[PDB]
């Protein structure tokens, strides 16, 4: 098969800077008879299908911003984003349609650098409907922060918790280049009724001291 | 042109799945429809194509044994069938009009994928729980907890509320069940003046909920 | 040489 190898595996640059992605094919995809390279570039964002950017190695797809450009021939190909924009955060794939089976590269992840942004923190008590089922889920939300590194510590009656929470972070926002995070602390309804104060303590580069959001049951 | 694919599925190992792909916006028979799969953290893999005109097919040497691609011109729909499913077949499955390059035009449409999970674990619908809100902006949301398999989709106010929405990737709980939350930042004035419902779909369990989130 | 049946949607005699 034709192996498609991309480099680097991930890139991060500030807004308006140039991003370069290399793709190398294990066989030439140039046909001398028509001087065409049977290569295409795709953009993919989380939860969405790929979108065609460039074809014949260097012909931009219709409707694609002109800051996107493809170059190269034979076995060595380049996708250029001349002035990286907020919406361009995604994974980029080269693709060959020279030979069966069609194949794709391993992808290059393009990330945006931006200024520090401290999270806005919210805490949500368990709903009365859930406590009926015998469980309490307490949710702490960290909204639109940069960089992605953030620490969430749960406290119940001011006691530091461990082993009863799970968190996940979003992909990078395509408009403001921030991240958000959700942490869930899960207790039996019986344990939840044994305490008064529920808090999440948030530490982030944007904060000189931790921010605590709390409620009393 | 739009390509609309079948609903998310779960299957036992050794079973079969058949994924639909309905086309619109162009003459159905003129182009070939491909199937491409994307396994988690692995590269896109091409499976096969079919000529929507004459019904001719080509398959990769991976899937030639276990994959059959068909089409219905009257229904303007392409189908992909996998037999002898293995846990490694857990992936998103795409139909796409890959690189239609012609003298008249050049276009490339993909469907929204179809998640299929090959697993021996049981299917479970989720419970949706309000994340009750309580200066100018407030946070509310929904907690979608204890479901299998992935995915769950969530929309707000039937899709006209999209700004300020964060739907988080699911976590894997110790039970083997997934859980996720979706939040959105809204005006605090609209707390007492406007309505907010999260629309939750878990197709494998045929679960559909509209959850009003109130203070 | 390229295989025109790798992707039949590609016409090699077209920009």
């Amino acid at each position: 098969d034709i192996v498609m190898t991309q480099s680097p595996d991930s890139l991060a640059v500030s807004l308006g800077e140039r991003a370069t992605i290399n793709c190398k094919s294990s066989q030439s995809v140039l046909y001398s008879s028509n001087n065409k390279n049977y290569l295409a570039w795709y953009q993919q964002k989380p939860g969405q299908p790929p979108k065609l950017l460039v074809y014949w190695a260097s012909t931009r797809e219709s409707g694609v911003p002109d800051r996107f450009s493809g170059s190269g021939s034979g076995t060595d190909f380049t996708l250029t984003i001349s002035s990286l924009q907020a919406e361009d955060v995604a994974v980029y794939y080269c693709h060959q349609y020279y030979s069966s089976p069609l194949t794709f590269g391993g992808g290059t992840k393009v990330e945006i650098k931006r200024t520090v942004a401290a999270p806005s923190v919210f805490i949500f008590p368990p709903s009365d409907e859930q406590l009926k089922s015998g469980t309490a889920s307490v949710v702490c939300l960290l909204n639109n922060f940069y960089p992605r590194e953030a620490k969430v510590q749960w406290k119940v009656d001011n006691a530091l918790q461990s082993g009863n929470s799970q968190e996940s972070v979003t992909e990078q926002d395509s408009k403001d280049s921030t991240y958000s995070l959700s942490s869930t602390l899960t207790l039996s309804k019986a344990d939840y009724e044994k305490h008064k104060v529920y808090a999440c303590e948030v530490t982030h580069q944007g904060l000189s001291s931790p921010v605590t959001k709390s409620f009393n049951r | 042109v739009q390509l609309v694919q079948s609903e998310a599925e779960v299957k036992k190992p050794g079973a079969s799945v058949k994924v639909s792909c309905k086309a619109s916006g162009y003459t159905f028979t003129r182009y070939a429809m491909h199937w491409v799969r994307q396994a988690p953290g692995q590269r896109l893999e091409w499976m096969g194509w079919i000529k929507a005109g004459n019904g001719d097919t080509r398959y990769s040497q991976k899937f030639q044994g276990r994959v059959t691609i068909t089409r219905d011109t009257s229904a303007s729909t392409v189908y992909m069938e996998m037999s002898s499913l293995r846990s490694e077949d857990t992936a998103v499955y795409y139909c796409a009009l890959l690189t239609v390059i012609t003298s008249d035009d050049a276009f490339d449409i993909w469907g929204q994928g179809t998640m299929v999970t090959v697993s021996l674990a049981s299917t479970k619908g989720p419970s949706v729980f309000p994340l009750a809100p309580s200066g100018g902006t407030a946070a509310l949301g929904c907690l979608v907890k204890d479901y299998f398999p992935e995915p769950v989709t969530v929309s707000w106010n039937s899709g006209a509320l999209t700004s300020g929405v964060h739907t988080f990737p699911a976590v894997l709980q110790s039970s083997g069940l997934y859980s996720l939350s979706s939040v959105v930042t809204v005006p605090s004035s609209s707390l007492g003046t406007q309505t907010y419902i999260c629309n939750v779909n878990h197709k494998p369990s045929n679960t559909k909920v509209d959850k009003k989130v109130e203070p | 040489n390229p295989d025109p049946n790798a992707n039949p949607n590609v016409d090699p005699n077209a920009n």
